[PDB]
């Protein structure tokens, strides 16, 4: 998967 | 498992302070992969790594692609309610 910081 | 409703407060110049992974294209839910120290999620508590985010502010994330969830999550402001379940 991707990994996205929010 | 139990679905928890978790509150988080943040100013607009702040991030949520979480990272997410997963999404419909991967056949898995939107999952919390990291909680960043000192940021709103960490300070407010209640979220944990491995939680599936079922909804945020009443907006269902159960069948969202990764980028959709990123959009929805990133557009929430102020007082934010997550509904999560640890998987
Ligand atoms: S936090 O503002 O909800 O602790």
């Amino acid at each position: 998967v991707q990994d996205t910081r929010l | 498992g139990p679905i928890r409703k978790v509150l988080l407060l943040k100013e607009d110049h702040e991030g949520l302070g979480i990272s997410i992974t997963g999404g419909k294209e991967h056949g898995v839910p939107i999952l919390i992969s990291e909680i960043h120290p000192g940021q709103p999620a960490d300070r407010c508590g209640g979220l944990h790594v491995g939680d599936a985010i079922l909804a945020v502010n009443g907006v269902n994330l159960r069948d969202t692609k990764h980028k959709e969830a990123v959009t929805i999550l990133s557009q929430q402001r102020g007082e934010i309610e997550f509904e999560v379940v640890y998987v």
